[PDB]
Parts: C-alpha cells; structure tokens; sequence
C-alpha cells in the first residue's frame, strides 16, 4: 500500500560523543540553542528507555520554544547560522556499511532537518565543534589537529581551505569583520585571516581563455569559460590530487 | 556595373526609396525597364511593403504607364470598380 | 424607433469609415460622438462601443482594418491569445490512497458546489463559459476563439491551457479525445485519431503554439510524458506549495518533495518548460520560513524552475481548511504583512524565471479570510519601489506592457546571456535586452540534455541540446539572432551534434524555413 | 486555382446542363465561397488580348490541356460573402441554379444569382430558431454538420445534422414558405439503460 | 600572483608595499599603498593619444598596481579612482570594477598618470559604465571573445558583451578592412 506517511527511524547516540551540553546564539540574538544529552522512555520498547543526543530552541526570554527530530546519531557539536536559520550540528551515521560518514546537518527553527553535506573526513576522526563565519558565508569545522573552510555558492559545499595545527583547543571568529579566525594551537594565541581570490588563468589577449580553476579540497576543477561556459555547481574536465588543496595557479 | 544591376536591383531601389527626397520615379523606371515578368512583380511587393502603396501608385501614375499601374494597384485595397474603368480609359486612349 | 436607428448608425458609420480610410485618411472625433449626433436624436440609450462597431464591418474590409486599432505586440502582434478550457469535475487522485482531499483546495465535485472542477469555485469566468458549454473542449475552444475574434482581436497563435484539477488522471480515451477535440475546433479538421489531428494542426491556421497541462508531480512518470508530448503539450504546471516536507505531509499533499524535484529534473531532460505552483503563508510557517523556502528556491540548483505562480493561501468554506481556520488554530496573514512578503520575495527573482501570476482570482466576497483586495501585485510594486529595490521578472521587464503601462520605448538592445545549472542540467539563457532600462526584448532557453536524467530515443542515441523556449514579443530578425547563437553554443559550447527545439504543434512549420527537420515530437537539426 | 486565404472545407460541381460550360463551387474556412466557371473547348472565350483590356490577376484563367486537345479554361467566377462561420458542407440543385450552403454557425441558407446584376444573393435562410447544436443556450459557432437538398413534388426538402445526432426537415412549396417536418433522433454515444414505463 | 604578462612575478608584504621578482631572482619596490589591500593585479602600462610623440610610439611605459581593500577602494600607485568596489580585473589595455553601485566601470589603460575618475550620477549612459544585476562579482574577462563573465550573487553566471568592448572590435576590425566580420559580428551584437 502506497502510503504519505514516512517511518518513525528514532534516533540514538554515537561513541565518539562528548557528553557536555553546549548552547548557541544566533545573530540577531532572539533565540538560543542548548543541545544535551538526554535518554527517554519511548513508546518504542518502553520497557528500556534509549539514550541519545537532543536539543531545544528557547527564546530570549527562556521560554521553551522548540523541541529537535530524532536523529541517529548526532553529537555535541551545534551552531546557529548567524543569518537565523539552519543550525548546524554534525552526525555520525554509523549504521548501514558504505553509508558510514560524518556528515554536517543542518535543521531549522522547528527542529526539523533540512539539507546537509557529507564531510570528506575519515569515519574515526574526532570533530571538536562546528562554528559559522559572522557574515554567514563560512564555516569552519575543528578536529583534534586540524581545522576546515567550507562555504557553498549553489549548495555544494566546497572544502575551501585546510589550516593543519598541532593541538586545538578552542576557535573563534572576529565578530565584526569575517574572514578572521583565531585559535589556541598547543599554547599559542594564531591568527590567520582569509580573502576571496578569483584563481584566474592569464587574461593576456594571446592565448586566453580564462581558465578559472576551483578549489574542492582534494579537487581541483577547470572552467575554460572561452571554452564552455559551465555554471560552476558542475564543472569542464576536474582533476583530483592525493590530499587537500590550498590554492592553484595555471600555467601561461 | 551590370552585373550588380542584374543582381543587386532591391538594393537599387531600397536607395531610391530611402533618399529623402524620395526617388521613387528612377525606382519604378528601373522596375518597368526590367524584361520579366516575375522578378518585376516580386520587386513591385517589395516596394509596396517597403514604401506606401497610394504614394508608390501614384507614382506609378506619374512614370506614364498603366500596365505597372494595375499591377501596383492590386495591392492598394482600393475597390477594383474604382480604378478598373480608370486604368482601362488611361489606357484606350491617345499619348497625349 | 428604440434601436434600430443604432444599428443603421453603425451601418453608416462603417461605410464612411471605410470610404475615409481607403484612401489614407483618419477619423476626427471618435466616432462615438459622430454617432451619437445621429443616432440620439431622441436620446432612446442607444449607447455602441468598439466591439459593436467591429461586428459590422464587411468581411473584406474587417480583416484589413481590424488590426489598424491594435498595437500591443502581445495583444494582437505576437497574438498568443490565451485560451483556457476546462476538463470534466473529477475527483483528483490522491485522494484514495491517502483518505482525505488536500486541505486548501476549494470546491470540487463533492464540495459545496455540484458543478465546477476540483480547486475551482464555479464564478470564475472560466467556469461560466465551460459550464455554458457543460464541459465539452469542442464548444469551449469553439466559443472562446470566437468570443476573442468579435472582441476585434486578429488572433493567429491560440495557445491552450487545461486548467481544473488533475487532468492527467482521466481514462486514456477521454483524453484522447479532449486533446483531438481541441485541435479540431482549432483547425477544424473533423477527424477522431489523434495522429491525423496532429498532422492536420500543424498545417492549420490558427496555430496551436502550444498547450498547457497543469498537473501532479507523481502522475508525470515517463510513459506520462510521453503522452502528454504525443498530445502536443509544451509546457507543464506543477503543484508544489512548499519545500518543507512537513507541510505536505500535513496538507494531505500525498507527495513528498523529493518526487517533485525528481519530477522536474526528467521533465526538463524531457524538453517541457516547467512552471511550479509556489503557497505562501501555508499552516504551520510562518514569515520566517515563507521568506526562507521561497529564498532557497532559486538558490537551490535543483528546483530553479523558468515559471512560477504565487498562490497565497486563501480559506474558503467547505475546505479542510475552514474545519481548521474556525476553530482558531490557523490565523491568516496581515495585508500590510503580505504586501511586504510578496515585494521581498520578487524582490529574489532571477531575470530568466517569468512571474506568470500572482494571488488566485477567487471573488472576494466567497473567501473566508486571506488577501483583501484582487490587485496584490501593484501594491507589491509600489512598496518596492517604496524599499528602493526592483522586479527582475520577465513579465516585469517584457516590452509589451512597458508600451501600454510604462510607456517606454526601448533604443538600447544588446545581447546578453545567463548560463546556470538547473536539475542537475546546463541551462544557457539567451537574451537581448535593454541594459539601461531593464526591458527585456526576446529571449529563448536552452539545456544541454543530462546523461543522468534523459530518457528519449531521440536524445540518448546522441548528444543533444534542447531548445526547450524561444520568446520573441517587441528591423525585428530576433527569432533569428537567437537561434543562430544557440546554433553556435549547441556547437561548441554544448558539444551536441544534434539540437532539437520542442514546439506547440502549430509552429512546427516556422522552424521549417530554419532548416529543421520533424523529429518524433521535437523539431530537430543535425549538426 | 487560387483566391482563397484560408482552408478548403467541401467543393461540388454542378450538372452540365449546358455542354461545354458549367460551375465548380469552393467553400473555405474564412467565411467565403468562390464560384469558377469550368469552359470547355470552343466556349472558352478568352479575352483578345492584341488589344489591351486590363484583367486583374485575380481573374486569372487557368488553361489547360487533358490529353492535348480539350483545351479548358478554367475562370473565377463569383465571390459569395458572409457566412459568417465556416462553410461545412454545400450542395448544388438537381436542377435550378440554386446552390446550398450549411454552415457551423447553427444556420443554414440558400443562394441564388441576382436576377439583376449578375451577383449571388441570400434567397433563403433557416436556422434563426435559437440553438447551438451540441448547446442551446447561446448559438454562434456550433450548429449544422453535413446538408442533403432534393425536391419532391413541390417540396424542396431541406436534410441537416444537428450536432446532437437529430436530424433536422424543412420543406418548402416554392421559394418562401418553410415549414419544419418531423426528422428522426438518437444518440451519438453508448446506451446504458432502457426503462420501460 | 603572477604579473599581467606572467614574464614577471609580483607580491605584497605586511606593511603595504608591493614588490616585484624575476625568474633570475632580482627584486626591486614596486609601490606601496595607503594600507595593505586584500587583492591586487600589476600592469606596465604604456600610453597613447591622438597624434603619438617619439615618431608614433607607444613605449612610454610605468609599473603600476590596482589594489583593493576590504574598506572598498581602488588604489592606482596611492590615487583613490573609486571607493566601495567590490570585485577588479585587468586585461589588455582594460581595466574593469564593480562599483557595487550596481554597475560595471570600465577604465582605459592608456595613461601612466592616473587621476581619480568622476563619480557616476544617474542615468550617465555612456560607453565606461554598464549597468549589472546587484550583489553581481567580475569573475573573467575574453578579449579574445569580447565577453565579460560575471557570477550573481545567487550564484548563476553571467556573461555579458558590454558596449565598449565590441565597439573597440569593431573599429579595429574597421581599419583592418574587413567589412564582414566586422558586419557579422556587430549585427550578432545588435549594433547601429
Ligand atoms: C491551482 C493552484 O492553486 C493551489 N490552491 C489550492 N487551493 C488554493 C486556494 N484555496 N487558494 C489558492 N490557491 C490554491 C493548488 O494547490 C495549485 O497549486
Ligand atoms: S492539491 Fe493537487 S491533487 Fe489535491 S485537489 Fe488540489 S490540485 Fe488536485
């Protein structure tokens, strides 16, 4: 029988899971998120009551707002996209084989889960947090040792950029200017501030195509918009590398 | 050249057309001048979608010829019965 | 006598008229008052209008002289008269899987009202002329070209649209003969086998540029499509009304949102123009996430359709919705609240997506509670203006209502060119446009075919580009500017060795004289 | 032969009471009906041309030859205005020279040649009665399919389709007085149920 | 970055001063800015006018530098042309900025000495300046095409073929003597 409905699919929690509860305002300040670990006496088999990972949207004056949906496997991470909307929080997603990769999830004011994209990270890593730039535009995930960008044009997630430290222990964002990160690596206060760079082949009239390479972390993507103008969620003849990218440059 | 005037004639008469002063009477010379009788009616249409029927006819009128004059005039809209008898009495009559 | 001193008025107005204009001369006084200083010497309310003066000019002299009142290029130059016809009321089909009907949708066949279609409220004029015809597309199409050429409009493209329910859920014979029959009463060919229908159409005057067939995003599989392109459709409408899945699932949508964009990504890989149904102010949104989802729809590469239609969610009685609304749990928007919505969402409004519509024409005085008045897109236009921001629409920016309600002319055209990706496709944008002014002059789309999504034995044999629209409104050798360029793009920047412009079965002749050769359903060039 | 604009909906010629001579009728889509007149050999009469009589060239005479020695000269004859809608089906006389135009506008009339000018006037017209074939409430575009027209007696019987399976009698003493007869009826579609009373 | 004709190489330190370096390795001061800009490009620009000097040449050449910051203002060797610009690209004897008054701003590379432009009033209409869609980022220029390829905000690109460009190809395919290429590619363009 066709049926409207979907299934129930009651979430849990992971193992990697730091068993802190966290909270995050979003920008304009209005509503807050706590997100906890909690265990509940579900219908589903009351007789043992699961233990996994919630949270809940309160407003400015405490009040209990929103509740979260169940999902199977979230961790401590939470932030709110100083926009207002789509709190990011991070899933393990360790139940199914070659469906096993921690995944940044997003969810809305309600709690309920909207849109995502698969982290290219290994299934063991341990992720520390998630953080949002103070325009929005971008994202960074912490590890143990090392931090990401990530930012999206068209929903497709680029890993822009990879900062590879020695010990981290907390990330922040300058609040009124973005583009400037700053961390705690093993005792010492880094700063590192970032730019947007247009990765342009040579505009030279001779032999000129404007060969405009895009960073994907392990790839590398190629527009020759003299060629085929490709719009730039697909790309013309990409080419990969063994690790993660920092920038490219093209030859005259 | 003669060559451009056996090819190039809609060119020719685009330029009398387009001139301010208005050189429809070498337009329709030209078109009259023409030996055939089927790029002639072709350049006619053009000329007609090009510049206004009434004033091309009466051109027409004023190069002295009736024969290109009815074949104009079955592109003005005006009723046969009004310029039939017209053209035939231009017609059976003297030069002069 | 009462009368018949205007009809003889008329008459004497007709002939001096086409006496005057015969030789090139205009009239002096509007002839109303001409014939009034006749026809009212005793005043008996013998009042004419234009359309009464139309009707009586001889046949000779009417196909001459008609169009010498009418210079709108949409209204009687480019001449896609849009003709809308209506199916049989009919039960839409989610209904029987899920239970119950969707929840806004008002009337229907078991609604308060016996006679109109499901979402439709039987006062529409639409639905006066079809239950005057009582459903039959013969007489509709019969009755609105005609009732559009007494008006004095010099109708030649008929573009057809099937409003009313899901028409895609009817037995394959009624529809076969709906379709047959409204290209008979196009061409008038009296024929029954939709092959020859087809065949005779496309040499008709008259030409049927198209026709729309709103529809279900579950019941446009690929056998439908198949059939909806055998029938001669060329573009689609689809019901959305949200990217929350909640929503749907709460409105007894019966279709999640993924089919929808699977839905649209084949039927664009199919060759149609797809415009979607967009409901603000739904249950259970809110501002926030009304501003949000329509925010997201065109950031979103995969939904970004070339249409749209804001439906704000109007209740009226004997819906799911007034079981709802009574008791207090759903409260409608604020007009002022509205207004602002719908100015910073087409404020979002890519140049290439046309706004085909605005707030539904549901009389005022049937709905419950919802938009007030009927003219929400002026207000949204003034309270743009108002936030200094401007509409990039195609509707908002196409020459021909510029000439009557602007009344701006355009001087400076130049080419210019989007080039986006769409449902996991290449969608190229051509246009030539007025840079200084925002007015657009023509335009015409273009998709490089997807490997992942098409599926017809006309595309996956090949590479191949598809002509999915070309608009040409306000020399004038466009058509052929854009089609040259696409030439080109589908040559080097598609890498497509065969493009192929889908077209209404009435216009397959135009591309013809282009070098096209008739293809399946598609009008195909080699290259 | 051209002089149409639009499509050609029925075409009939007529008898050729006279040898060598007689008339092909043409209606079309755009409301108009044309009338050529078909001249066999040694009744052509051709225009002399070696003095200049200024024929339009919608007067056009089509000659040609069959084997290669009937030589027909095909000419336009006459423009029949106003129908107002197409022209379904039309039909000569056995005998008069009367010809029969039904059209889609519900109406359904009868031409003859002015007994004056030379041109074709409206002689009869039925189908006033308000109707719209398939509809009644409001006629204009949706009546008369296909015509029959045969005389008994003094009875120029008048046999139409009436777009709702029905046909439809009119019988005429001379050339005035009509009067409706009965037809017959049934439907268009499948019959599901007979109910005795 | 690599210098316009890439037989070169440029940077720019911490303190604001852009400098030069040579396959060979020899650097030399190539300017300094008011304040350290978050992008920049290099050109030596040389100049030209009506009737050319030196016997018609144009060797009278400058190094010069283009540099934006995050404040928006455009710094030709410490000149301020324009301010709030949001994206810049240089390209032979072109140099292209959106103003982020919703406009495209072209300025000729045929002056060592670089002056501040005037401002862009309200219906200008002239060849320099071209309309663009808002929050719209310059992403590439083909002179070789005559194409200039912005990407909207939303994220859809966007190539245009502003005025100036395809007029410069006309004219100097106008003395060139073709008549036809020249023709195609203007009437393509809709031209006059
Ligand atoms: C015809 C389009 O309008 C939508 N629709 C359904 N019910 C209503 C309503 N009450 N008011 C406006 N639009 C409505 C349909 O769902 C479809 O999207
Ligand atoms: S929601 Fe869709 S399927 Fe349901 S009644 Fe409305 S149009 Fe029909």
């Amino acid at each position: 029988d066709p049926t409207m409905p979907y299934m129930v699919d009651t979430g849990d929690v992971t193992a990697l899971d730091s068993h802190e509860i966290t909270i995050s305002w979003r920008g304009d300040c209005d509503y807050f998120a706590v997100s906890s670990v909690e265990e509940v006496p579900d219908e589903d088999d009351e007789t043992k009551s699961i233990k996994r990972r919630a949270f809940r949207v309160f407003s400015r004056e405490g009040q209990l707002d929103s509740a979260s949906e169940p999902v199977t496997g979230m961790e401590h991470q939470l932030s709110w996209k100083p926009q207002g909307s789509l709190i990011a929080s991070i899933q393990r997603k360790t139940d199914l084989g070659e469906e096993d990769s921690v995944d940044v999830i997003f969810f809305e004011r309600n709690g309920l889960r909207h849109g995502e994209f698969d982290t290219r990270l290994p299934l063991d890593e341990k992720v520390e947090s998630v953080c949002w730039n103070s325009n929005s535009e971008a994202l960074a995930v912490v590890l143990a040792n090392r931090i990401q960008l990530w930012t999206s044009k068209n929903y497709h997630w680029y890993l822009k950029q990879e900062l590879y430290a020695s010990d981290i222990s907390y990330v922040k964002w300058h609040p009124e200017k973005d583009f400037t990160l700053m961390f705690s690596d093993a005792g010492f206060i880094n700063i590192v501030d970032f730019a947007y760079k247009m990765a342009q082949g040579p505009t030279l009239e001779p032999f000129d195509n404007g060969t405009s390479l895009v960073v994907d972390g392990r790839t590398v993507n190629i527009t020759p918009l003299a060629l085929a103008n490709v719009p730039p969620p697909m790309y013309y003849r990409d080419f990969e590398t063994p690790g993660n990218v920092l920038d490219v440059a093209c030859s005259f | 050249n003669p060559e451009y005037k056996k090819k190039y004639l809609q060119t020719i008469i685009t330029a009398y057309a387009s001139q301010n002063p208005q050189n429809l009477s070498a337009a329709l010379k030209l078109i009259s001048e023409l030996e055939n009788s089927e790029e002639k009616d072709s350049c006619v249409t053009y000329l007609c979608f090009l510049q206004d029927v009434n004033v091309v006819y009466k051109s027409a009128l004023s190069l002295y010829d009736v024969s290109l004059a009815l074949l104009v005039a079955q592109k003005s809209q005006m009723d046969p019965r009004e310029y039939l008898p017209f053209l035939q009495e231009l017609q059976d009559n003297e030069p002069l | 006598p009462e009368k018949e001193r205007f009809i003889q008025c008329c008459a004497d107005i007709t002939l001096e008229l086409t006496d005057s204009l015969t030789s090139g001369t205009t009239r002096e006084i509007n002839l109303n008052g001409l014939i009034t200083k006749y026809s009212k010497k005793y005043k008996l309310k013998q009042q004419p209008r234009l359309t009464d003066i139309i009707n009586s000019i001889p046949d000779q002299y009417k196909k001459y002289l008609l169009p010498k009142l009418k210079a709108k290029p949409v209204r009687t130059a480019s001449g896609i008269a849009v003709v809308a016809v209506m199916c049989k009321p009919h039960r839409c089909p989610h209904i029987a899987y899920t239970g119950n009907i969707c929840v806004y949708c008002p009337g229907g066949p078991d609604s308060d009202f016996e006679y109109s279609t499901q979402s439709y409220t039987g006062y529409e004029p639409t639905s006066m002329r079809a239950i005057r015809a009582r459903y039959d597309p013969y007489e509709q199409a019969r009755g609105r070209v005609e009732q559009l050429k007494q008006l004095g409009h010099s109708i030649d493209k008929v573009e057809y649209v099937l409003m009313g329910g899901t028409f895609m859920s009817l037995p394959k014979e009624y529809r076969e003969d709906f379709i047959v029959k409204l290209h008979n009463a196009l061409s008038g060919f009296n024929g029954n086998d939709i092959d020859e229908a087809i065949l005779y159409s496309q040499q008709s005057l008259t030409k049927c540029v198209g026709i729309t067939i709103e529809t279900r995003p579950d019941y446009c599989t690929q056998t439908h499509l198949d059939d909806m392109l055998k029938y001669g459709c060329t573009r689609l409408e689809i019901g959305v009304q949200s990217l929350y899945e909640d929503v749907a699932r709460d409105t007894n949508r019966g279709h999640t949102v993924r089919s929808v964009c699977e839905t649209f990504a084949v039927s664009k890989d199919a060759g149609y123009k797809v415009v979607s149904h967009m409901m603000p102010d739904l249950p259970n949104v809110g501002m926030e996430r009304d501003i949000e989802q329509f925010k997201e729809y065109f950031e979103n590469p995969d939904f970004r359709t070339d249409g749209l239609k804001i439906y704000p969610t109007l209740v009226i009685r004997g819906t799911g919705l007034y079981e709802l609304w009574k008791t207090g749990r759903y409260k409608s928007y604020s007009a002022n609240a509205l207004v602002d919505l719908v100015a910073r969402i087409l404020a979002l409004v890519p140049p290439w997506t046309r706004i085909y519509r605005v707030q539904r024409d549901i009389p005022m005085p049937l709905v419950t509670s919802g938009v007030d008045n009927g003219n929400l897109r002026e207000l949204a236009l003034a309270r743009m203006k108002d936030l200094g921001t401007t509409c990039r629409d195609v509707r908002t920016r196409e020459v021909g209502i510029q000439e009557v309600h602007h009344k701006v002319q355009p001087d400076q055209v130049e080419l210019i060119r989007r080039d986006y990706y769409a449902n996991g496709g290449w969608e190229t944008f051509l246009s030539y446009e007025d840079p200084k002014k925002d007015i657009l002059i023509g335009l015409l789309r273009l998709r490089k075919a997807s490997k992942k999504y098409t599926y017809r034995k006309e595309f996956t044999s090949q590479r191949t580009s598809i002509v999915r629209e070309l608009h040409v409104y306000g020399h004038q050798g466009f058509g052929t500017l854009l089609m040259e360029e696409a030439e080109r793009i589908a040559k080097e920047e598609h890498g497509s060795e065969k493009i192929s412009v889908i077209s209404g079965v009435g216009v397959r002749n135009y591309y013809g004289k282009l070098g096209y050769e008739l293809d399946g359903p598609y009008m195909s060039k080699r290259i | 032969l051209e002089g149409h604009e639009d499509w050609v909906k029925s075409l009939a010629f007529r008898h050729q009471e006279t040898p060598g001579d007689y008339l092909l009728c043409s209606g079309s889509q755009d409301r108009y009906i044309r009338l050529w007149r078909i001249r066999i050999n040694d009744l052509i009469d051709d225009s002399e041309e070696d003095s200049k009589k200024l024929t339009l060239l919608s007067n056009k005479q089509y000659k040609f030859q069959i084997d290669d020695e009937l030589r027909v000269g095909i000419n336009f004859e006459a423009l029949i205005m106003g129908h107002d809608d197409w022209i379904s089906s039309l039909q000569w006389h056995e005998s008069r020279l009367q010809l029969l135009a039904a059209t889609a506008d519900t109406s359904l009339m009868v031409w003859e040649p002015d007994e004056t000018s030379g041109i074709w006037v409206c002689s009869l017209r039925l189908g006033e009665m308000s109707s719209k074939g398939a509809s009644t409430a409001t006629g204009s575009s949706g009546g008369f399919w296909s015509c029959l027209w045969f005389t008994h007696e003094r009875m120029d019987f008048f046999l139409t389709n009436g777009k709702t399976g029905s046909w439809r009698m009119w019988a005429t003493k001379d050339n005035i007085i009509c009067d409706q007869r009965l037809g017959i009826s049934g439907a268009t579609k499948d019959v599901t149920d007979i109910a005795w009373s | 970055r690599s210098d316009f004709d890439y037989n070169h190489l440029v940077y720019e330190t911490r303190d604001g001063t852009v400098c030069q370096l040579d396959a060979e390795g020899q650097l030399m001061e190539i300017t300094k800015f008011p304040q350290l800009v978050r992008d920049f490009r290099v050109k030596r620009v040389h100049n030209t006018s009506a009737e050319d000097d030196d016997n018609w040449s144009a060797e009278s050449s400058e190094l010069v530098a283009f540099g934006i910051t995050n404040n928006g203002k455009l710094f030709a060797n410490q000149v301020l042309l324009a301010s709030a610009v949001t994206s810049l690209e240089i390209t032979d004897s072109f140099l292209l900025f959106t103003t982020a008054q919703h406009n495209l701003q072209f300025v000729h590379l045929n002056s060592t000495d670089f002056k501040p432009l005037p401002l862009v009033e309200e219906g200008v209409e002239d060849e320099r300046v071209r309309a663009i869609e808002r929050g719209s980022i310059l992403v590439s220029v083909i002179p070789s095409k005559s194409s200039v390829v912005l990407q909207a905000t939303r994220g859809n690109l966007e190539t245009i073929y502003p005025r100036i460009m395809v007029l410069a190809e006309v004219r100097k395919n106008i003395m060139a003597k073709r008549y036809k290429e020249a023709f195609i590619v203007c009437r393509t363009h809709r031209i006059n």
